[PDB]
Formats: C-alpha cells, structure tokens, sequence
C-alpha cells in the first residue's frame, strides 16, 4: 500500500501486523524533472531475496554461483528514512547519501547449516 | 454501575491520555461494542497482548 | 505451517475437553465409600 | 503474534476444526447423560443417584 | 402470589380464570368493576367476566404486538423489504426504518389494513355480542377446533391447554418487545439491523490491519 | 453400559500399573512432549542468540559441549515476553535461532508439574487417604514456577529465565546475586534454614529410628530383613528412642506423639521452600535484600567498611562483567 494509505492507519492498527518493513508502492508513471538543489527526504530499501556466493558442482564441474538462503533475523533487514542531496554535474543525477537509517544487522543461513552474518548498508 | 456513574456524570475521573496533559474529564462516549470489550477477556496473556 | 497449528490446536482441545468432561462425569461419586 | 486476536483463531479453518473435538466430547458425554431433569439428592456432595 | 412472591393479590383474584394466573396483579385493577367502561357495549347479560374482559384485552394487545415485532424485523432482515413496487421506491422497500416506512406509505394501503382490521373487529364483535357464556377471547371460528379456515385445528385438549399457554405467554413477552423495538428505533433513527450488525462486528477504528506478514 | 462410562472407568481405575486419572490426561502428553523436545535439543540444538545482539551461544552436545557446560539456552532478548510457538516462525531454522525450544519445554513442563500435583491428589482420593501430599509437593512446583515463569514476567523477558543446564544454573544464580542481592534477603535465609533443618531432621530421625530396632535377625543377615511387609506391630521401640533424645538435650524438649513429630518433619522444609519461592517472586519485581552499604560512619564522616561492603564489592565485580556487550547506558533497568 502507498504512503498516503499508511498515513491513514494509526499506530495501534499497525503494530504486529508486520507491514512496518514494507515499502510503499508508487502509481501513475510520470516524470519529475528535479530542480537542482532538491533532495530525497525519504528512502526505503527493502531486500526481497538474499544469496551468498558459493561453490557447487552441477555435472562434475564446480563454479562460483550465488546460492539462496533464508534470513534468521525476523524483520530487521529493511532500511528507511535515508536522505541525500541530488545534484547535476553534467546533466546527471547524483544521489550522494548523507544521513539516515542506512545500516541493518542481518544473519542468513546457507544450506548445510552455515550462518553468514552481514551488515546490509548503504553508506557514502 | 456506581463507578461508571462517577466517571460519567459525577465529576469524571483522571485521564492521563487527555489532550493537553493528564486531567479530570468526563467520559462522554464509552465504548459499548461487545467485540472490543471481550477482546481483552479472550486475548492471550503473553507479551504484546496483556 | 498452518497445518501444524491446526494439528496442535486439535490435540490441545482434544485433551482439554477430555479433562473437562471427565471431571464433569460425576467424579465426587467415584470413591472408596460408595 | 501480538495481534490481540479473539482466542487465537486467525483462520476460520482453525476455529471450525477446534470445533469438532469439543463437540465430539459433548456427544460422548451426552451418551451417558441424557433425559435428566430431577432427582435432587439434597445431601452433602452425595450425587448418589446416577 | 408467587409472581409478586412476598405480596398478596386481590381479595378475589382467581387462579384458574385465565391461564396466566400466577397472581401478578399488584394494583390488581381486576378488583375494580372493569365493566362497560364508558359504555363499552354494555350487555348486563352474560357479560363474560370483568377479569375475563381484561383478559380478552390483554389477548388482543399481545397478539397485535406479536405481529408488530415481526413487522419490525422482516422489513429489514427477512425479505429485506420485498416491497417490489411497480414504481415509487419511497413508500416501498426503500424505507427500511419502520417509523420512516410509516412516514412514507400512502393512505391507500393504510386504509387497506385499516379496513382489514376493521372487518376483523366487526366479526369479533359479531361473535362476542352473541358469544356469551365463555367469550373465550371472542374465539368464534378463527383457527378454533372447528378451524373455520384451512387445516382446521387438529390437536388434543391437553395440547390445547399448552397452546393457550404458548399464545398467552408469547403475547405478553411481545407486548414488552414491541415497546422495546419502537423506543429503540425512535431513539436511534435507524433499524434494528443497523445497531445489531456493527455490534457483532469489529469497529473500523481498530482492526490490526491485515496479516500483511511475510 | 455406554462407551463413555466404560472409558471414564478405565481412566479412574486403581488397578492400572500407573494411575492415569483425569489429571493424567494433561500430565502424560505434556510431560512426554517436554521430555522428547528436551532430549533432542540437548543433543542437536544449533546455537541461539540470547541477548538479542546477534551473538549466538552454543549449548548442544554436538557443538563442543559436555554434560555440565551443555544447556538449553533460553529464548532471545528481542522476543522478550512474546509468545513464540513453532508456527509463528517463518522457518524451523529461524525458530531454533531465537530459542523457541526453551519456551516450548518450559511451558509444557509447568503444565505437566501442575497436572502431576492434581494427579497426586486424585489418587489420594481414589485410595481413600487424607489428601495433602500434593500440598507438600506444591513447594517445589512454586519454586520452579518462580524461577521459570514469574521471574521472566517481572523482568520482562524470557531471556532472564533459568537456562536448563548446570553451568547455566550457576550463571543464573551469580547474575541474580549481582543484580538483586539474594543472600541478604530474609526469605533466602529462611530457605537455607529450611533446607539445613530438613537435612538435620532427616538424618536425626533416621538415626533414632534405626538405632532402636527390635532384635529379630542374626548377624550374618541384613538388619532390614527383620521387617516383613504388611506387619501389624511397630518394628522399632519409640520408648528407647525418646529416652535417648530426652537425655541428649532435655526432658521437656522432646516429641512423643509421633504424629506431631511427622507433621513437624513435613512442615519445616515445606514452609522454608514456600518462603524462598516468595523471595524469588518478590525480587522479580525489584524488591531486593538489605543494602547496608556505608552504614557505619566515624565522627568526621569518613566511611568504615563492614562485611556487607565487601559483598557489595563482589556484587560490583560480577555486575560490571555480566552481559558485557548487551548494555549501552549506565543504569541496568
Ligand atoms: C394491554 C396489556 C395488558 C392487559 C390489559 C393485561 C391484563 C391482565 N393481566 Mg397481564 N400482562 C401484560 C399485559 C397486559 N395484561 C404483559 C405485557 C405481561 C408480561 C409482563 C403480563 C403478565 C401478566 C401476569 C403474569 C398476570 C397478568 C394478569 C392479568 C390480569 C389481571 C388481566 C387480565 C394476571 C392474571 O391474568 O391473573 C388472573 C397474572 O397473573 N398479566
Ligand atoms: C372496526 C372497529 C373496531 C371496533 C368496533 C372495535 C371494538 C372493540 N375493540 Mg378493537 N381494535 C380495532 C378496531 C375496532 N375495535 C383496531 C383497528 C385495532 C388495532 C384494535 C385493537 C384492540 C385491542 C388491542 C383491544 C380492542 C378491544 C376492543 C373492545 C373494547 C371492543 C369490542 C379490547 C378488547 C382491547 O384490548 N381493540
Ligand atoms: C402489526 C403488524 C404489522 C403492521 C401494522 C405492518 C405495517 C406495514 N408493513 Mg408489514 N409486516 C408484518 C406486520 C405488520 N406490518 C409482518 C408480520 C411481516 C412479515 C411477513 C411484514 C412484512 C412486510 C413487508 C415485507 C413490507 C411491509 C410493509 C408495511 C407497510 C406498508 C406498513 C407500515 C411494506 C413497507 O412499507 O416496508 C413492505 O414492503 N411489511
Ligand atoms: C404461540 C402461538 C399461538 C398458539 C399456540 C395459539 C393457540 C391457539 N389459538 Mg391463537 N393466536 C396467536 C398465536 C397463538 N395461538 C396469534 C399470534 C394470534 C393473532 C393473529 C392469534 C389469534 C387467535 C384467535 C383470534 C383465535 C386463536 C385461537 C387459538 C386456539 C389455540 C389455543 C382461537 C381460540 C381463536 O379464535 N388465536
Ligand atoms: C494436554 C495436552 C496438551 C496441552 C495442554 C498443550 C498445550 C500447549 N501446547 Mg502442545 N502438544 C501436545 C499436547 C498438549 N499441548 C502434544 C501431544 C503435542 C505433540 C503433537 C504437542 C505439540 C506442540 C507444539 C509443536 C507446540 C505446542 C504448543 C503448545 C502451547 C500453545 C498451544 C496453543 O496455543 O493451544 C491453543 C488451544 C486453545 C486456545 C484451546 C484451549 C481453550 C480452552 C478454553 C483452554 C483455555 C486455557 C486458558 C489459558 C485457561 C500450549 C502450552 C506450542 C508452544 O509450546 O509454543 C511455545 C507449540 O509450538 N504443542
Ligand atoms: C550453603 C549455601 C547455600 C545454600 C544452602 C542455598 C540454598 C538454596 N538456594 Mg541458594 N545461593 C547461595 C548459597 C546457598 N543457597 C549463594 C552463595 C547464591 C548467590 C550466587 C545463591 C543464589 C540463589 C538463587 C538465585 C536461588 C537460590 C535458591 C536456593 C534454594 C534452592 C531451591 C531448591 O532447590 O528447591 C526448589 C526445587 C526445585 C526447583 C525442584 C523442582 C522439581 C520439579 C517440580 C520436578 C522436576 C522433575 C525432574 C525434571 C525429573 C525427575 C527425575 C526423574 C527422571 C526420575 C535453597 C534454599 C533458589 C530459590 O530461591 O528457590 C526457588 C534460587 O532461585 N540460591
Ligand atoms: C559454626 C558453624 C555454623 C553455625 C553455628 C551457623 C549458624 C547459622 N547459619 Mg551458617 N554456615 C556455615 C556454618 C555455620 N552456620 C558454613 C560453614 C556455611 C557455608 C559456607 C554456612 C552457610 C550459611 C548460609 C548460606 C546461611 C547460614 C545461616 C545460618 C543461620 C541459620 C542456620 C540454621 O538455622 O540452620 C538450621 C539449623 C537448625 C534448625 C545460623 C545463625 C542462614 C541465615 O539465616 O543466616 C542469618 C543462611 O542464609 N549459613
Ligand atoms: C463463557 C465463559 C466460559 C469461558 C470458558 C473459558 C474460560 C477461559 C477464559 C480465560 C480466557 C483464556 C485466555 C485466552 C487464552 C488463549 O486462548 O490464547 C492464548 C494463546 C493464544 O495462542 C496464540 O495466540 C497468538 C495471538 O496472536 C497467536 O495467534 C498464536 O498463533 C496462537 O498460538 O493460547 C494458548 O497458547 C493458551 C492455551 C493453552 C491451553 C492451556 C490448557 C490449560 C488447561 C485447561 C484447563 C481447563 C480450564
Ligand atoms: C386458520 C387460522 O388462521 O388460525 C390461525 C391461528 C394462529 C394462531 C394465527 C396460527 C398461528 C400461530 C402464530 C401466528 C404464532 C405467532 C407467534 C408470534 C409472531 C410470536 C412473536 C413473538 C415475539 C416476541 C415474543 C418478542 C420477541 C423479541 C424480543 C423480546 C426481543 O428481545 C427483541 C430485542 O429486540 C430488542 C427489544 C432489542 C434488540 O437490541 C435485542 C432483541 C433483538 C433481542 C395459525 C397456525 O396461523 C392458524
Ligand atoms: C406494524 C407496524 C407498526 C405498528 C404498530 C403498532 C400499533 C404497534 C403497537 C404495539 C403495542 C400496542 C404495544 C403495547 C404494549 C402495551 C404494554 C407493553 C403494556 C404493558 C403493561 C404492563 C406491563 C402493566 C402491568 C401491570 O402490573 C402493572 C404494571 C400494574 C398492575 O396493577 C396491573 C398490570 C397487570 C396491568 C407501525 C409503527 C405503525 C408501522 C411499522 O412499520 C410496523
Ligand atoms: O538479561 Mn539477564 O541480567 Ca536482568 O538486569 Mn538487565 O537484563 Mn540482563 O542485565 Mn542485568
Ligand atoms: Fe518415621
């Protein structure tokens, strides 16, 4: 659901539901054409699938492949409220992150019982 | 009943969640929906439920 | 995992009802003296 | 989890299936106890009459 | 008097005069003459019993109020106002609030049912004016053991006793219930479906959204 | 003869090798699932994060533990007091990562011991005896409930419950001392008195009874063989034992109504354990023991240490070290 719909819901109606991690959708494809000096007030990065580089043999040959993996931490992974200044050097948009909740501790478990913790971050 | 009457028409009771801070107010519109009232009685006693 | 919840909810209500209706079946009469 | 919840039924299936166990017990209990209205023993925890 | 358990009833209230004879008569207006009050078609003959006349009064009121109950629910729930009028949505199905339904409906159908109950009471008086002895609520032929209409009443005298009990009780309780529903709707401007269905629901203010969980 | 009747009868039968009863219908499945899960988890449970800081702790035998170091680690601090059954996790692996088996085992164990009390009473009723053994068994049940359920309720997290293991038990006791001062609480004193007195009275009663045993055996045969099951006379002489006890301490001071003696035997440890469980329960809501810190002051004002201040020193030493990475702010609230 979009941000205009979540803002209608009160905090009591949301607690526990698990939609605090979800990212609001956007409808109505259009062009913004940002004015120089503007910036992104909010930014949510939600991972939908995780994979770890591993070695596995298909038909007697092993190669670097990214194997899927289920997340052990419950509902922590999503980042939100990232802010950064958009600029235009040669007519190119540059995000340049500046501040906001951008790290998130996350642990994921590979096939075979291997646990791989990592810091899902967007910094600098 | 006497407690309800005191809270509704006999000067009211102290309410922390009152706008502008905690103060004595009259509870004009109590919730009478059986579902919301018995949701407390029939909910879990564990964390997050109470 | 909804199936597992269904099976456990059965087992629990199964045994709890067994208890409740076993103690309702004239238990005080069950006793050495009559 | 912490979603309040009447009892803890979240899916109509869960309620409709926690149903037949209790009703099965009610039926087996009714099998012995049926057509009982009177027979007041009037004694301290006697219930001698079946 | 077991109804009014720690109290005495009329010096001559009966226990077998009417089925509903538990003794409940605190002011017990039964004592009073209860005659052709303001010339209520005075007869001075059989004249039933003054108590039995009050009994016929309670019977008429409770029967009408019993029908009134169903006429306060079925317009909403049962048949959802099958007004199915050829035209004119107002004065038809649309007004599901019973008070507003009366507010709309033209005097055509009002005079229809008025003349209906008018012929009803005309036949009732035609019986009772002659039906002395046991006026028996001006029974006449109306579903009597002779059953003046279809499925002519086919029951037993003990079943008849129980049936008299059924009718009398239901009429009294419905006399309560009609008051109930009427004061309800007037003091809520709605129909019984409205308050009862939001009651058996969960308020929109709190729903814990939905299980949008992963 | 109906089916229900027949059943009810078999259930409440007193001729079954083990009494089932109606409380057994709750005791048996619950205790059986608790012990099955415990046995499996003690052998092959993966590590669990207990303080919720993504630092899992191993407690299984197959993860480099022994019998003493192994334990069933309590649930994660992130969960807190929330209910965490299997079906609320997205995967069984995740359920194991957050210490769900601890919650499962502890809840089932508590229900099982309550049903065990009920079953004790039920058999007492069936056999036509006086129904108060389960009252005596209430004391260990109360202690287990206080240590496993009431303390997590007061503290606000299941991670604060006693881990199911040896070294985990010692860790729980030490942290309890550091954060609560259990030793200086009068209820713990009452419990230590009750346990020491229970041991004392058990040893003394056994010695007095066995010492005065009627000679009905040779020397090349166990003294215990003199007694025969289902006797009609006392195999021991109360008169001699009471004479010895009275001469040992004092004449007035002595029990004669053996019934009063056995009632006192039952009363002492039971009330001690009840008072101790109440100490734990009261201290779960932060009503700690006496704090006689810097109570003695000389004329000038300087502080003179007592034996309590060294206890405070040891408590500080334990406190600044427990859960080293969990804290971010000066106070432990
Ligand atoms: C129009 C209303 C009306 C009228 C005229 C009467 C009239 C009478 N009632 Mg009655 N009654 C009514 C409504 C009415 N009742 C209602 C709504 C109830 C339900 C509370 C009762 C319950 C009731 C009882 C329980 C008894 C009466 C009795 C009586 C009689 C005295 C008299 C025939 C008494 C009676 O008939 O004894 C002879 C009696 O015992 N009534
Ligand atoms: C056709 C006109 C008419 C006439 C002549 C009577 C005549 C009478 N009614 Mg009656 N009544 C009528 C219409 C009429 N009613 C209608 C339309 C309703 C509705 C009632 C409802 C009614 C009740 C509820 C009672 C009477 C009673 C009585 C008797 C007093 C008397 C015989 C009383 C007996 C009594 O209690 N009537
Ligand atoms: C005392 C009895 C009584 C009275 C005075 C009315 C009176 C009325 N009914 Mg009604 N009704 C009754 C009993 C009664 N009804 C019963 C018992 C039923 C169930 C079969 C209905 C079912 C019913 C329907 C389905 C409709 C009415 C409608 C109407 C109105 C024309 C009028 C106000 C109509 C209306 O205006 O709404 C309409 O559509 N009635
Ligand atoms: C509980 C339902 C019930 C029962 C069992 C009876 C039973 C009986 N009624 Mg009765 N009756 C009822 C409701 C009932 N009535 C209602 C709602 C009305 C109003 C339409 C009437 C109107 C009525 C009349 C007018 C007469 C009976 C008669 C009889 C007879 C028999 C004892 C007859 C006596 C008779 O003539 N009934
Ligand atoms: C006497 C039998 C019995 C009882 C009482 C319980 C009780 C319980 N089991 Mg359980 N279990 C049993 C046998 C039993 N088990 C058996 C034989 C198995 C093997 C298949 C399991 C396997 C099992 C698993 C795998 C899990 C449980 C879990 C649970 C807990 C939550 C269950 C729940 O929400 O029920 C809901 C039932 C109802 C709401 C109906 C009861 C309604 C009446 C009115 C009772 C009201 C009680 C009220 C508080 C007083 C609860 C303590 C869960 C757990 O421990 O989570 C930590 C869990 O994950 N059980
Ligand atoms: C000489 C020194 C001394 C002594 C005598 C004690 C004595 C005691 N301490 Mg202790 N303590 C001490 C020093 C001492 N302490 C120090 C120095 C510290 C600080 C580190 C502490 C910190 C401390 C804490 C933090 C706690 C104690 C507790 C206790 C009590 C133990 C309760 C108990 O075991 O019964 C209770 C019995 C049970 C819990 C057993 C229940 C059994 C269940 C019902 C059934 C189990 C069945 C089993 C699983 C299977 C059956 C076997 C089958 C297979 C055959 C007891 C009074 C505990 C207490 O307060 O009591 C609750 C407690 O929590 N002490
Ligand atoms: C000379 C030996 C001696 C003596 C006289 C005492 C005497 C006492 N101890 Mg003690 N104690 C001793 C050695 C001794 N202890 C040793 C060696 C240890 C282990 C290091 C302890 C550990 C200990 C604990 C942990 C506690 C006591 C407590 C007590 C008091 C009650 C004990 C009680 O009633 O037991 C029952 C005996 C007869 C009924 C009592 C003043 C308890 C108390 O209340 O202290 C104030 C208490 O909590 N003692
Ligand atoms: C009419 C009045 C008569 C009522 C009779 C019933 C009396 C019960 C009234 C107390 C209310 C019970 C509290 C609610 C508990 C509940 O069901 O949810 C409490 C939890 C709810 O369960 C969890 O709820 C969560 C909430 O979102 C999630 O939905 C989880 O999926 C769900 O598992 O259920 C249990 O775990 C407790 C039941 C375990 C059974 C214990 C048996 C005890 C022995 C019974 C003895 C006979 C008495
Ligand atoms: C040939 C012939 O014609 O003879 C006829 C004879 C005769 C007798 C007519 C026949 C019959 C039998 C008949 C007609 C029987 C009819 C009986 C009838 C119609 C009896 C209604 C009772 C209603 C009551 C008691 C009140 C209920 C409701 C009450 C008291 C409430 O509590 C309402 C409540 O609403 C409020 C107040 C508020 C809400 O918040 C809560 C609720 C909803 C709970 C036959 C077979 O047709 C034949
Ligand atoms: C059909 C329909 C409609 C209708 C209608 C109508 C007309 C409904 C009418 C209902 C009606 C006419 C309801 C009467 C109740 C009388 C009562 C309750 C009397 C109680 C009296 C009591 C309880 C007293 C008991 C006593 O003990 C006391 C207290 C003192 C004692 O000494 C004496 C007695 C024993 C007496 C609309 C609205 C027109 C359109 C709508 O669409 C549907
Ligand atoms: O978890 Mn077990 O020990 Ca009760 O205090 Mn806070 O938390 Mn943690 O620290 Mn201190
Ligand atoms: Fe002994």
């Amino acid at each position: 659901l979009t941000k205009s719909q979540i803002n209608e819901l009160s905090y009591l109606q949301v607690k526990g539901t698990g939609l605090a991690n979800r990212c609001a959708e956007v409808v109505g494809e259009d062009s913004i054409k940002p004015k120089p000096g503007a910036k992104l007030v909010d930014m949510c990065i939600e991972p939908k699938a995780w994979a770890v580089e591993e070695e596995v043999g298909k038909a007697g040959k092993t190669e670097k492949k990214f194997v899927n993996s289920k997340v052990m931490t419950r509902q922590t992974y999503t980042l939100d409220a990232i802010e950064g200044p958009i600029t235009v050097d040669g007519g190119k948009i540059t995000f340049s992150e500046k501040e906001g909740i951008d790290y998130a501790a996350t642990t994921v478990q590979l096939p075979g019982g291997e646990r791989v913790p990592f810091l899902f971050t967007v910094k600098d | 009943f006497l407690l309800v009457i005191k809270a509704m028409y006999l000067g009211g009771v102290y309410d922390t969640w009152a706008p502008g801070g905690g103060d004595v107010r009259y509870i004009t519109t109590p919730t009478l929906n059986p579902i919301v009232i018995f949701g407390y009685v029939f909910r879990s006693p564990f964390g997050g439920d109470g | 995992m909804l199936t597992l919840k269904i099976l456990v909810y059965t087992t629990v209500i199964f045994f709890v009802s067994l208890f409740i209706f076993g103690f309702l079946s004239s238990d005080p009469s069950r006793n050495p003296n009559r | 989890a912490r979603f309040a919840n009447g009892k803890p039924q979240s899916i109509e299936a869960k309620y409709i299936m926690r149903s037949p166990a209790e009703w099965d017990r009610f039926m087996r209990f009714m099998d012995r106890y049926a057509e009982a209205n009177g027979l007041g023993f009037s004694s301290x925890x006697x219930x001698x009459x079946x | 008097s077991p109804r009014a358990l720690p109290f005495g009833s009329a010096p001559a209230t009966l226990d077998g005069s009417l089925v509903g004879d538990v003794g409940f008569d605190p002011i017990g207006f039964s004592t009073a003459p209860f005659a052709s009050f303001n010339n209520p078609l005075y007869k001075e003959g059989d004249f039933m019993s003054d108590l039995e006349w009050l009994r016929e009064a309670e019977l008429t009121h409770g029967r009408i109020a019993q029908l009134a109950v169903l006429g306060f629910i079925w317009p909403a729930l049962f048949g959802t106002f099958p007004g199915n009028e050829n035209f004119g949505g107002a004065d038809a199905f649309s007004y599901v609030n019973p008070l507003e339904a009366i507010t709309h409906v033209p005097d055509l159908a009002i005079y229809q049912i008025v003349g209906g109950m008018a012929w009803v009471e005309y036949q009732r008086v035609i019986r009772i004016k002659e039906q002395g002895k046991n006026r028996v609520s001006g029974d006449i032929g109306l579903g009597y053991p002779g059953g003046w209409n279809p499925f002519n009443l086919n029951y037993s005298p003990e079943e008849y006793a129980e049936k008299q009990l059924q009718e009398i009780k239901h009429c009294r309780l419905a006399m309560i219930g009609a008051f109930g529903l009427f004061f309800q709707a007037l003091n809520s401007g709605t129909d019984i479906v409205s308050q009862l269905s939001p009651a058996f629901a969960a308020p929109d203010y709190a729903a814990k959204a939905g299980y949008f969980l992963p | 003869v109906s089916l229900w009747e027949r059943f009810c009868a078999w259930i409440t039968s007193t001729e079954n090798r083990l009494y089932i009863g109606w409380f057994g219908c709750l005791m048996f499945p619950t205790l059986l699932t608790a012990t099955s899960c415990f046995i499996i988890a003690f052998i092959a449970a993966p590590p669990v994060d207990i303080d919720g800081i993504r630092e899992p702790v191993s407690g299984s035998l197959l993860y480099g533990n022994n019998i003493i170091s192994g334990a069933v680690v309590p649930s994660s601090n992130a969960i807190g007091m929330h209910f965490y059954p299997i079906w609320e996790a997205a995967s069984v692996d995740e359920w194991l990562y957050n210490g769900g088996p601890y919650q499962l085992i502890v809840l089932h164990f508590l229900l099982g011991v309550s049903a065990y009390m009920g079953r004790e009473w039920e058999l007492s009723y069936r056999l036509g005896m006086r129904p108060w053994i389960f009252v005596a068994f209430s004391a260990p049940v109360a202690a287990a409930s206080a240590v496993f359920l009431v303390y997590p309720i007061g503290q606000g997290s299941f991670s604060d419950g006693m881990p199911l293991g040896i070294s985990g038990t010692f860790n729980f006791m030490l942290v309890f001392q550091a954060e609560h001062n259990i030793l200086m609480h009068p209820f713990h004193m009452a419990g230590v008195a009750g346990v020491f007195g229970g041991s004392l009275f058990s040893a003394m009663h056994g010695s007095l009874v066995t010492s005065s045993l009627i000679r009905e055996t040779t020397e090349n045969e166990s003294t215990n063989y003199g007694y025969k099951f289902g006797q009609e006379e006392e195999t021991y002489n109360i008169v001699a034992a009471h004479g010895y006890f009275g001469r040992l301490i004092f004449q007035y001071a002595s029990f004669n109504n053996s019934r009063a003696l056995h009632f006192f035997l039952a009363l002492w440890p039971v009330v001690g354990i009840w008072i101790t469980a109440m100490g734990i329960s009261t201290m779960a809501f932060n009503l700690n023991g006496f704090n006689f810190n810097q109570s003695v002051v000389d004329s000038q004002g300087r502080v003179i240490n007592t034996w309590a201040d060294i206890l405070n020193r040891a408590n500080l030493g334990i406190e600044v070290m427990h859960e080293r990475n969990a804290h971010n702010f000066p106070l432990d609230l």
